[PDB]
């Protein structure tokens, strides 16, 4: 359907897949990483019905379902829903076979190993797409908010990866890596509003609950002092309308939530929060670098759309950070959106034409061939 | 040889339009089975015969 | 001290 075969971009996370074409400014679909199966009996004859759901399938008819997710923090670990989901991606809503165009899917630098291989095993031998490459989601980030250097926390639904690059080049050893993600602020939401009379334990009520954080939860740039207000009165409370017709309102919880993003604890989790890993990242690179990563956090991936989070990641840096220096965050329209918009900019660039891996050299050495040559 | 080659490639060829027409054909079948399901949701209320014995005694 | 492509594969090339 497209004039040239150009690869199609499929930003695979733990939360949505964002797809569509390499060249296009936008997705052309998004899907939520889901399967969705029945956990009821079926009393009724020639309903149709199917054994198993796809994305906004099983999202749209999730009332009898149970969802499952095949990609945990940031990790497939069921190939098979995979298949189904790309077959869906590809073949349902882009109308597209991979067999005619290359495909560029993406991952964190530290992703443990088996993501990349599987990824690479599915689109060359269900798809039989002509060729592969996979990303890193710094550097799809980098090329969407134009930078060759800087900081790229990525808390997306996964994990935060936080790596600084310098001129285009890993500084691995500075990787402040946490495993502490949306998916965990999600939890820690459902928990916390079962705490108001709310209780949400089921896929139905987990879905809603991801609905509320998106719209109504925030981090703010003083948590104290916004809890003292949030917690003494209702004029910080903001109500939410459930599917059917319930009305929850959420007060202090409503950012108690998110601030586990700066205190981890809150949750059990023993880490020093985000700001301080992001802070490290730019301390642990040569005293050359450091400069240069002060004057650009670059900040990508899922949460950076919560009310408050450009203003105190930089707030938070800038106060562990040296005097008479200038430190400062790019936080762009962009922000999550960057990791599919780097892959149609990474996809499309020239120079890219020497990484991506021909359905020839994948023959030859099976899938493990990504681990010789995406990165 | 030339030939034998041709033949060689030229075999996988035709298969593979036949495994393509194949997948077009299975395509057919799924989708037009959930059409199926679709028109039949229209359809079937009505394949029956009606209002038969309720007057002719 | 002491699969799918396979089958595929064999339809093609046979």
């Amino acid at each position: 359907d497209e004039d040239e075969t150009t690869a199609l971009v499929c930003d695979n996370g733990s939360g949505l897949v964002k797809a569509g074409f390499a060249g296009d400014d936008a997705p052309r679909a998004v899907f939520p990483s889901i399967v969705g199966r029945p956990r009821h009996q079926g009393v009724m004859v020639g309903m149709g019905q199917k054994d198993s759901y796809v994305g906004d399938e099983a999202q749209s008819k999730r009332g009898i379902l149970t969802l499952k997710y095949p990609i945990e923090h940031g990790i497939i670990t069921n190939w098979d829903d995979m298949e189904k989901i790309w077959h869906h991606t590809f073949y349902n809503e882009l109308r597209v076979a991979p067999e005619e165009h290359p495909t560029l899917l993406t991952e964190a630098p530290l992703n443990p190993k088996a993501n990349r291989e599987k990824m690479t095993q599915i689109m060359f031998e269900t798809f039989n797409v002509p060729a592969m490459y996979v990303a890193i989601q710094a550097v799809l980030s980098l090329y969407a908010s134009g930078r060759t250097t800087g900081i790229v926390l990525d808390s997306g639904d996964g994990v935060t990866h936080n790596v600084p690059i310098y001129e285009g080049y890993a500084l691995p050893h500075a990787i402040m890596r946490l495993d502490l993600a949306g998916r965990d602020l999600t939890d820690y939401l459902m928990k916390i509003l079962t705490e108001r009379g709310y209780s949400f334990v089921t896929t139905a009520e987990r879905e809603i609950v991801r609905d509320i954080k998106e719209k109504l939860c925030y981090v703010a740039l003083d948590f104290e002092n916004e809890m003292a207000t949030a917690a003494s009165s209702s004029s910080l409370e903001k109500s939410y309308e459930l599917p059917d017709g319930q009305v929850i309102t959420i007060g202090n919880e409503r950012f108690r939530c998110p601030e586990t993003l700066f205190q981890p604890s809150f949750i059990g989790m023993e880490s020093a929060g985000i700001h301080e890993t992001t802070y490290n990242s730019i301390m642990k690179c040569d005293i050359d670098i450091r400069k240069d990563l002060y004057a650009n956090n670059v900040m990508s991936g899922g949460t950076t759309m919560y009310p408050g989070i450009a203003d105190r990641m930089q707030k938070e840096i800038t106060a562990l950070a040296p005097s008479t220096m200038k430190i400062k965050i790019i936080a762009p329209p962009e922000r999550k959106y960057s990791v599919w918009i780097g892959g149609s900019i990474l996809a499309s660039l020239s120079t890219f034409q020497q990484m991506w891996i021909t359905k020839q050299e994948y023959d030859e050495a099976g899938p493990s061939i990504v681990h010789r040559k995406c990165f | 040889r030339q030939l034998h080659a041709r033949v060689d490639k030229v075999d996988e060829e035709r298969y593979d339009i036949e495994a393509k027409v194949t997948k077009n054909i299975t395509e057919i079948a799924d989708l037009t089975q959930k059409i199926f399901d679709l028109r039949g949701k229209f359809k079937r209320p009505t394949l029956r015969r009606v209002r038969i014995s309720a007057d002719a005694m | 001290q002491n699969g799918k492509r396979q089958t595929e594969r064999e339809k093609k090339k046979k």
